[PDB]
């Protein structure tokens, strides 16, 4: 991966999950 | 040429100077090195870790 034993490591949430909560909130605000 | 190094060596797509021997990163590490013999540029990876 990285130079000399650094490491990234992924988050648990995909950005694409992420925005689904994003969508489901404001639906729920718009309609709600 | 003295630099005793462990990776994985490749072709690269690079063009040295006809004067430079080692390529060098932002991070200052070695990573492109031009054999003695044959005049030619390679590429070195780590192996994985």
């Amino acid at each position: 991966q990285k130079f000399n034993g650094l490491n990234v490591l992924p988050p648990l949430l995909t950005d694409e999950m992420i925005a689904q909560y994003t969508s489901a909130l404001l639906a729920g605000t718009i309609t709600s | 040429n003295g630099l005793t190094g462990t990776g994985v060596l490749t072709e690269s797509n690079k063009k040295f100077l006809p004067f430079q021997q080692f390529g060098r990163d932002i991070a200052d590490t070695t990573d492109a090195v031009r054999d003695p013999q044959t005049l030619e540029i390679l590429d070195i990876t780590p192996c994985s870790f």
